[PDB]
């Protein structure tokens, strides 16, 4: 049995793609983050927003 | 009759990843086949206001 996956850079969004990274979120400590693309460095503390 | 004066900001609904080139739309309306109300006589489609 044969299987070819093929894949398609066409000008249309950008649709399939692998599984993202993710990791525990800690807090009250200094730490670069990433958040669903949204990156930088700080203090990550629960928002009273 | 017409619209309210008044301001109202419309919110996010969805997204679509769909690449597809719009440059015309059509409304889609529904038609009854009967009667706006149980117990009329009245033959073929109608709209309500």
């Amino acid at each position: 049995r044969v299987v070819v996956l093929s894949f398609e850079l066409l000008h249309a969004p950008a649709t399939v793609c692998g599984p993202k990274k993710s990791t525990n979120l800690v807090k009250n400590k200094c730490v670069n983050f990433n958040f669903n693309g949204l990156t930088g460095t700080g203090v990550l503390t629960e928002s009273n927003k | 009759r017409d619209l309210p004066q008044g301001f109202s900001a419309l919110e996010p609904l969805v997204d679509l990843p769909i690449g597809i080139n719009i440059t015309r739309f059509q409304t889609l309306l529904a038609l009854h086949r009967s009667y706006l109300t149980p117990g009329d006589s009245s033959s073929g489609w109608t709209a309500g206001a």
